[PDB]
RNA sequence: AUGUGCUUGGCUGAGGAGCCAAUGGG
RNA sequence: CGUUGCCCUCGGCCGAUCGAAAGGGAGUCGGGUUCAGAUCCCCGAAUCCGGGGCGGAGAUGGCGCCGCGAGGCGUCCAGUGCGGUAACGCGACCGAUCCCGGAGAAGCCGGCGGGAGCCCCGGGGAGAGUUUCUUUUCUUUUGAAGGGCAGGGCGCCCUGGAAUGGGUUCGCCCCGAGAGAGGGGCCCGUGCCUUGGAAAGCGUCGCGGUCCGGCGGCGUCCGGUGAGCUCUCGCUGGCCCUUGAAAAUCCGGGGGAGAGGGUGUAAAUCUCGCGCCGGGCCGUACCCAUAUCCGCAGCAGGUCUCCAAGGUGAACAGCCUCUGGCAUGUUGGAACAAUGUAGGUAAGGGAAGUCGGCAAGCCGGAUCCGUAACUUCGGGAUAAGGAUUGGCUCUAAGGGCUGAGCAGCCGACUUAGAACUGGUGCGGACCAGGGGAAUCCGACUGUUUAAUUAAAACA
RNA sequence: AGGGCGAAGCCAGAGGAAACUCUGGUGGAGGUCCGUAGCGGUCCUGACGUGCAAAUCGGUCGUCCUGGGUAUAGGGG
C-alpha cells in the first residue's frame, strides 16, 4: 500500500486511468479514502469531517464502507 | 474523578424471588482492605467512589447466600441479573 | 514426493483391486468365481 | 485392618476434608 | 532486426554429460472456506523473473536591433547531473570487446550484549468456578511489502592533540600509524508508529432460525521485572602438526573504442516513478510408529528430524499438574493353595554362607570444618573423619531514578546472624559416591569377537 | 542438560634492604571429572528360553553420535 500525503496528490492518483474504485472508511477519530489501482492501494487521511465531505464532492464522474 | 456504577436488579425483584430490601453492600464492601463517606450507595436499581468486578463478586456471593437460577451479566459500568 | 511414472503404476495397481462384475458369473463358459486380489498390509507391491 | 498419628512434593482458590507419587516415606 | 562469405575483429584448459526433494539457488503473506485439499480454493494485500505507452531525468544557459519588459528575433559559444572539507549523499545520472574485484563462500567451542516468543509480577475489563474466609481462583484481553523513528554495530570521516598516561571490559583490549573530548557518516533495523487495518479476527451480550464470512451493542486496556528457557542478531576471545566445499548465478569498479544534437534538443537511462502482457511440466490425500514403514503379524525389537508450558529442584533429573491425548496395550469374572517372577520387612548374631560378600544393603544432596601415604607436583581428593539441615518471627547486608553526604519513588532475589518452637523430627517423598591397606596386568582417553569371551587382547 | 576441579593470561593487596615471595580476586583450558539426551552393553552367569523377540526385557552398569549421497565385490573387498 501506499499513504497519500495531500488532497491534490489523492486526486491524481484517483483520475488515473488504471483506478478501478475509491472506498471512503469513516473512522472514529478521521475519514479514509483508499483508491483500487494496479499496483498499490492509495490512502489519503483525513481529520475535518467538512474538508472530507468537500473531497467526497469533488471526485472523477467514473462506495462506502 | 468519580466512578459510578448500577448494578440493577428489575428482574428477581418483580418475579418476587428476592427483595431488593437486603442487598442493598453497606457492611461488606471493602475500602482499603477494612471506609467513611469516599464511596456511597444510592439504592432505588443500585448506584459511587474501585472494581465494577468488585461489585460483581460481591453480587454472586450474595445470591449465594440467598440461594439464588440467576446470572450478574449489561453496560458499562452496568450489572444485570437476569434469568437462565 | 512421487514421480510420474511411480504414480502411474500406483494408479494402474489401484484399477485391479476390484472384484469381479457379478454377471461374469452367469456367461456360457464361466470358471471364475471371484478375483488376484491385493491387500496394502498383506502383499507389498514390487518397489 | 492401608488402623491411627507425623511428614516431603504436587493438586482440589484457602480451610475444615482429602487425593495422587505401580504400598510416597516414616 | 529474421540475410549469406569475407576480412577490417575478438572469442584459452578445468571439454560432452550426469551427480543433492537436508548443500548453493530471485520471488507470498493475512483472513475465510471442506466430509475428506489448501502459503495451492475464495476474499484481500504484495512480490520476483521475462517480454513497447505516460511522466520525470538528459535540462534553458552565457555579442547585441528594439529594451531600464525578465520581450522574441539576429549571431556565436556551452551543456553524457548535482551536493558535502570528508566519511559519503540525492529519482535517474551514456558507453562495447577487455581487465580487476566483490557477493554466492564457510570449522568447533567460550563469554558478554541487543531484539523477539514463552514464562513470571501488579492493576483495569469480559465470561466462568468457589462462597466460614477470599476487592479471590481460572480463561481471555495484527501478516508481507512500503515509509518514518527507536536501539544495536562500525579498523568510517573532521577538529585537535595526550605522561601526573589516559580510556575501558565479565574477560580483554586501545592509542603520536593518534587516545580522551566534541561534531558527523554508513550498515542492520525481525523492535515501535503508520499505510495495510478493522471493514477482517477474537471475547462477551443480544436479534433475525430457510439459506446465512447473517444483523447488531460493548470490548480488544495500563504498567513492571529477569545469571529465566527457546530462537535470532551482533561483539570479543580460545583450539588446531585439524584451518573448516565447488559451481551455477548476481553485482561493483578500471579503461576507453564508440554514439548523440546543434541551440532545441538528440542519443542514453547502477536503469528512476507509474502503466501493459505472461509464468508451461511433474509432486501435493493420509500414516510416520507399543496396529498405515522393516522384522512372515495390528511383533515389548529397529527406524532421520522440528515445537514443547506450571510447581519442586542446580537441572531437558525424578515426582505432581495444565493444553493436548488415551483407555491400560490379543479378553473378562471368582478365589487368594503350593511352586514361581517382581517388590517390602525381619528379634539376636554379623560372611559362620559361598569357588568368591553373588545380590542387596551401608554411603549418598547441600553448608561449615578437616583431609594421609605416595606423586610425573598436575594429582590423589567428595581421600579418610566430624558437625549441621524443619517450621515460624526477626535483624543486618547486598540496586536504579530524583534536589568520604542528607530526604521521596521504583525494584529482583539471595547470603549471613539470631530468637521462638515441635513426642530429635527436618537433603522427611523424589533425587542421590560405601570406605580403607596392598599385589598383578595394561600408562592414560579410545577400540574389539552384531548373537556365550570388553580383557591383561587391539590401538 | 545441569553441575565439580580448576591451567595459562590479568588486577589488587601484604611482606622484604634487595632479589623476590606470599594472599585474595579475575579468567575459563582440558582426547578433565559427576551426570541427562544420545551412543554402548559389565553383572545378576536375573527374566525369557515351542520367548514380546531366529538374541529381547528389567535393574545394575561404561562413556557423554547420526541421516542421506558416494567408493571399495568374493581368493576379492
Amino acid at each position: 500500500p501506499r499513504k497519500i500525503e495531500e488532497i491534490k496528490d489523492f486526486l491524481l492518483t484517483a483520475r488515473r486511468k488504471d483506478a478501478k474504485s475509491v472506498k471512503i472508511k469513516k473512522n472514529k477519530d478521521n475519514v479514509k479514502f483508499k483508491v483500487r489501482c494496479s499496483r498499490y492501494l492509495y490512502t489519503l487521511v483525513i481529520t475535518d469531517k467538512e474538508k472530507a465531505e468537500k473531497l467526497k464532492q469533488s471526485l472523477p464522474p467514473g462506495k462506502e464502507l | 474523578q468519580v466512578l459510578k456504577f448500577t448494578l440493577d436488579c428489575t428482574h428477581p425483584v418483580e418475579d418476587g424471588i428476592m427483595d431488593a430490601a437486603n442487598f442493598e453492600l453497606q457492611e461488606r464492601i471493602k475500602v482499603n482492605g477494612k471506609g467513611g463517606g469516599v464511596v456511597t450507595i444510592e439504592r432505588s436499581k443500585i448506584t459511587t467512589s474501585f472494581s465494577k468486578r468488585y461489585l460483581k463478586y460481591l453480587t454472586k456471593k450474595y445470591l449465594k447466600k440467598n440461594n439464588l437460577w440467576l446470572r450478574v451479566v449489561n453496560s458499562k459500568e452496568s450489572y444485570e441479573l437476569r434469568y437462565f | 514426493h512421487k514421480t510420474f511414472r511411480i504414480k502411474r503404476f500406483l494408479a494402474k495397481k489401484q484399477k485391479q483391486n476390484r472384484p469381479i462384475p457379478q454377471w461374469i458369473r452367469m456367461k456360457t463358459g464361466n470358471k471364475i468365481r471371484y478375483n488376484k486380489r491385493r491387500h496394502w498390509r498383506r502383499t507389498k507391491l514390487g518397489l
